[PDB]
């Protein structure tokens, strides 16, 4: 896996014994802990069994002795015995759950151990391919007892726990929740490759009030505040440790060498005298691609958090879903974190009936607090029953809405990934991902076709169709439209068509592709040695070679046939004639139906540029390179103060007086 | 005498697997050599120490 | 950094009638200049 | 049946004889239950049947006979139709998992080229099955299977069209191969002859991505045949032959 990864993605993993020993450590941890947990669960029902048995024996003694007052005695006896049964039922039932889990423990914890131990350094695809297609099959082969509908993601954390986590800023893709469970059970705590702040977000919203000592490797006091967190258990936050190479932290935080690992420490201690670490460290690497030595990487762990296409798609898809389906969202959110008291109520009223039993200790038809404590304990079962199924159907609606907005959100996400990589060119375009998503909310939310507001400076909006399908196929466009608009607010008309060209290219690459044959032609220079076949005002001598090269293309090889055929018009064309609506007559452009790009690339530059403009406007409306109206109020006070107002200045223009009047206008 | 190198310099642990002892025996040959540079070429983090 | 480091909280705590206005000629786009985080989070304008 | 078989010779007063009528009442609706427990009906459809036949006594996943035993017959008919379309899709998916190729070696250098196979078999096995798919689309009971039909139908159509375009490429590539086999075929336009090497290499790569891809669907979907180099080689085929005729 490391091999085909590294020779797929330049990021480098180095294996060691200490990893295999680490897996031993982690598995032994989890197995023994879960065994203790199930143990400390089991006692409850067990104990009450004995008193139930004794009380039932005593009442049966009553009836065997019996062979009007007796009738009422009997009625209390009936309700009592039925209640005692109905209680001890779920008692033994839960205990047998506990032992079934006990049986599955070995294999299930094996899968979870391997999963959460080494799934971190690889992509979702590698993670799935490794686990579900090698080791789960291998656990089928050797057949260690384990349940096969296994999600080890739901083996370090719970939907309530993850619900808080996402509420504390954990992103919604499987990647983020997986990594969150990972650091919730990390033991060499993994280096968190987060060049987008989102892991830092979940940490700071979730893991700060303990006293989050955030600090970087820039001082010798850094060791001393490590001792402070040792003496204080503080979460020390590292920000991009791999900005250097340093040689003191490995004893400090490395958990140096493992054989079977039953011996990890996470906090303050008593026999600890070296004072290396007595606190649970946090790290945040803002570098997307670190590198470390095989020795160096050997002593600590690593986990992915670089935003990808699907991850960003999922975050923003969740945003649009709960933005347009907030109701089932809040139903789910309330129930998932109210189930705690729902369960506590029934188990504790059961406990009250149990202590009513503890007060019996010698009377049954006379310790009648049992009947009272029995009835409510009975119908406290009703509380939890409908919650689970409503949760499941709500999750069904969530998956439904996920896929419904998946095309729309995927197009918008695509366009984001575009502008992300487009930021490689610098000052013509630099916005924040926050500013981005704000434009996104502008496109989905203030979408006067998402609402009924026809009284807007947005008539492209439906303005009358709040209906959700019109909203689908409107807001899908409104997002990307306001995107390219406010992007253009910092763009030059010199490059807006550059933007348009690759926008159309990547849109078709989403819904197909222009092949590396066609597209690599479109890039690499269009010329081979000249062809004397074009003669000679048909085609220029350099264009002779251009045509000759283009006569190899399966979409373009038929060219000299066309030359000999309509020699008249092709002589006409490259004799510097410029029709532009139908520059060349579409006869060959239906004899080719070419990809809108490659023909003039061999032939005609000016009509090529006009054709790029026309084609883009066909896809994207006429408004692409059409310049920005130099606003004063809206595109500035539509946004927040927290996004300050700045301007790029062309030579010989000032908005300072315009800023003043703008003030005086408002 | 496992404890005796389990009480030795900063370990880069490998407890007994066959190949390890075969390497160790090669070196135990090699150590009795002037300039006895047994250059244990391999990956760090594994067993050399 | 000596103004934006303040911005990152102050304009987020700013009284909601605060309109701060900045203006700069952009130097050459790879010659020595301005960090990105400056205009990642500010409103912009082109002029011709 | 054994229980009833001995009530046949007995006959006395009707208030006693009521057991005969109730016993025979059991059988008449037993056969719909016979079909209902034939696993061919998937239990969600049977679950709706429970919702309809007032068999709510079986809302539990456990269906004991005290709970197990007009509207029943028609729903069992729909379950039978379920079974029928299940059968219709079974051999299709199985046999098209068993898709396989046939590559007759060409004379020089023995490259195994697909010409016992691009015979009408690999197209018509797709096409008659596609008419079957269209029929079950017009059969009211492929409704779940309709989307398997969509995915398959698209795969089959693509594969057939790929076979067609590939065989045209192969045919004219053979012709130029049978023209540019070597030697004096190069003494006038090495321009054309230089591409012959790499395009023969391309034919070899296709021979490969048919050899390892021993499923017709996944040969057409095979490596680099989900890559439209076939049009490029097709243009190479068409371009050189007209110049050859010109020199002729």
């Amino acid at each position: 896996a490391s091999e085909r990864f590294k020779e797929a993605f330049r990021r480098y993993n180095y294996t060691t014994p200490k990893s295999y020993l680490e897996l031993i450590s982690l598995y032994k941890m989890l197995l023994q802990l879960k065994r203790d947990d199930l143990r400390r669960s089991k006692e409850r029902l067990e104990n009450g069994i004995d008193k139930i048995a004794q009380a039932a024996a005593q009442v049966t003694d009553l009836q065997r002795v019996l062979k009007d007052r007796t009738a009422r005695k009997a009625q209390m006896a009936e309700r009592l015995i039925n209640g005692l049964s109905g209680e001890n039922t779920r008692w033994g039932a839960e205990i047998k759950r506990l032992e079934s889990l006990e049986g599955r423990l070995v294999g299930d914890v094996l899968i979870a151990s391997a999963f959460v131990s080494y799934a971190g350094p690889f992509n979702m695809q590698f993670r799935k391919s490794l686990v579900d297609e090698k080791w789960l099959p291998d656990i089928i082969e050797r057949q260690i007892p384990m349940t096969q509908g296994i999600r080890p993601l739901d083996l370090l954390t719970d939907d309530a726990t993850k619900a808080k986590w996402a509420n504390e800023g954990l992103p919604t893709d499987p990647l983020s929740v997986e990594n969150g469970a990972i650091m919730s059970n990390a033991s060499r705590w993994a280096l968190m490759i987060d060049p987008q702040l989102q892991g830092i977000k979940w940490i700071i919203n979730k893991e700060t009030n303990n006293g989050l000592v955030i600090i970087q490797q820039s001082q010798p006091k850094y060791i001393d505040q490590v001792i402070n967190c040792i003496e204080n258990g503080w979460p020390l936050l590292i920000e991009n440790l791999p900005v250097d190479i340093d040689a003191v932290l490995d004893p400090v935080i490395g958990k140096m060498t493992i054989k079977k690992g039953r011996n990890i420490i996470m906090k303050i201690g008593d026999a600890e005298v070296q004072y290396d670490s007595r606190f649970r460290l946090y790290l945040q690497t803002k570098l997307s691609n670190p590198h470390f030595k095989p020795e160096v990487a050997a002593q600590t762990t690593l986990v992915n958090f670089c935003v990808t296409e699907k991850g960003l798609e999922d975050q923003l898809l969740a945003l649009v879903v709960d933005h347009e389906r907030p109701d089932l969202q809040e139903q789910a959110a309330g129930l998932v974190r109210s189930l705690n008291e729902y369960n506590i109520t029934l188990v504790e009223l059961e406990n009250n009936l149990l202590f009513n039993l503890a007060n019996a200790t010698g009377n049954i038809l006379e310790n009648i607090e049992l009947i009272e404590g029995l009835e409510e304990t009975k119908r406290t079962a009703v509380e939890i029953e409908e919650k689970v199924k409503l949760a499941k159907q709500t999750e069904i609606q969530i998956a439904k809405a996920r896929e419904v907005y998946r095309p729309v959100a995927t197009r918008g996400s695509l366009t984001y990934f575009l502008i992300d990589n487009l930021n490689a060119l610098d000052r013509v375009y630099h916005y924040s991902m926050a500013n981005f998503v704000f434009v996104l909310k502008k496109g989905m939310d203030m979408t006067p076709g998402g609402k009924d507001e026809s009284k807007v400076p947005l008539a492209e909006r439906l303005n009358q169709e709040v209906d959700l399908d019109k909203r689908v196929e409107l807001l899908v466009e409104t997002t990307c439209f306001v995107l390219i608009g406010y992007v253009a607010q910092g763009l030059f008309e010199r490059h807006k068509l550059i933007v348009a060209t690759q926008l159309c290219m990547q849109i078709l690459r989403s819904r197909g592709e222009l092949h590396y044959a066609k597209f690599e032609y479109l890039l690499r220079g269009p010329k081979v040695m000249g062809a004397d076949n074009p003669l000679h005002d048909w085609v220029s001598d350099s264009v002779w070679g251009s045509v000759q090269a283009l006569k190899e293309l399966d979409d373009y090889q038929g060219l000299p046939e066309d030359l000999i055929g309509s020699s008249k018009r092709w002589r006409e064309w490259m004799e510097l004639e410029r029709p532009e609506d139908e520059p060349l007559p579409g006869d060959w452009k239906r004899m080719q139906e070419f990809d809108k790009l490659l023909l003039f690339r061999a032939l005609r530059p000016d009509r090529l540029t006009s054709a790029m403009g026309r084609f883009v406007t066909n896809m994207l409306g006429a408004k692409y390179v059409t310049s920005q109206p130099y606003d004063l109020e809206r595109s500035y006070q539509d946004a927040s103060p927290g996004t300050p107002i700045f301007v790029f200045l062309s030579p010989g223009v000032d908005v300072a007086g315009s800023v003043e009047a703008l003030g005086k206008k408002l | 005498k496992l404890r005796e190198y389990n009480e030795s310099n900063a370990v880069m642990d490998l407890v007994l697997f066959q190949q390890a002892m075969e390497h160790v025996t090669r070196i135990a040959r090699i150590i009795d050599l002037p300039r006895g540079n047994a250059m244990l070429v391999g990956v760090g983090g594994s067993g050399k120490q | 950094n000596q103004l934006d480091k303040k911005v990152d909280k102050l304009v987020e705590g700013a009284h909601p009638d605060f309109r701060l206005f900045l203006s700069a000629e952009p130097p050459p786009s790879l010659e020595r200049g301005l960090p990105i985080s400056l205009l990642q989070n500010s409103i912009k304008l082109t002029n011709e | 049946y054994q229980n009833q078989s001995k009530k046949l010779p007995k006959l006395r007063d009707w208030p006693a004889y009521n057991a005969c009528r109730k016993t025979i009442d059991d059988f008449l609706e037993m056969l719909p239950l016979f079909q209902a427990l034939t696993h061919k009906s998937m239990r969600e459809r049977h679950w709706k049947e429970v919702m309809r036949v007032t068999g709510h006594e079986l809302n539990l996943a456990e269906d004991h006979f005290k709970l197990q035993h007009e509207d029943i017959e028609d729903l069992t008919g729909a379950a039978v139709k379920e079974e029928i379309i299940e059968v219709k899709l079974n051999q299709l998916k199985a046999d098209w998992a068993t898709a396989n190729l046939a590559l007759a070696e060409y004379k020089n250098r023995g490259p195994v080229i697909l010409k016992p196979s691009d015979t009408s078999e690999l197209m018509e096995k797709l096409e008659e099955s596609q008419m079957t798919l269209g029929s079950m689309a017009t059969n009211r009971y492929s409704a779940p299977f309709r989307d398997e039909v969509q995915a398959w139908s698209i795969k089959l159509s693509t594969v057939s069209e790929i076979i067609e375009q590939w065989l045209m490429v192969q045919s004219m590539w053979q012709y130029m191969e049978a023209v540019f086999s070597g030697g004096d075929i190069v003494k006038q336009l090495p321009q054309e002859a230089k591409r012959f090497l790499n395009i023969d290499k391309n034919f070899m790569k296709i021979v490969s991505n048919a050899l390892e891809t021993q499923n017709v669907i996944n040969t057409c979907f095979g490596n680099e045949l989900m890559k439209n180099m076939l049009p490029h080689l097709h243009e190479q085929l068409e371009m050189c032959q007209k110049s050859l005729s010109a020199y002729l």
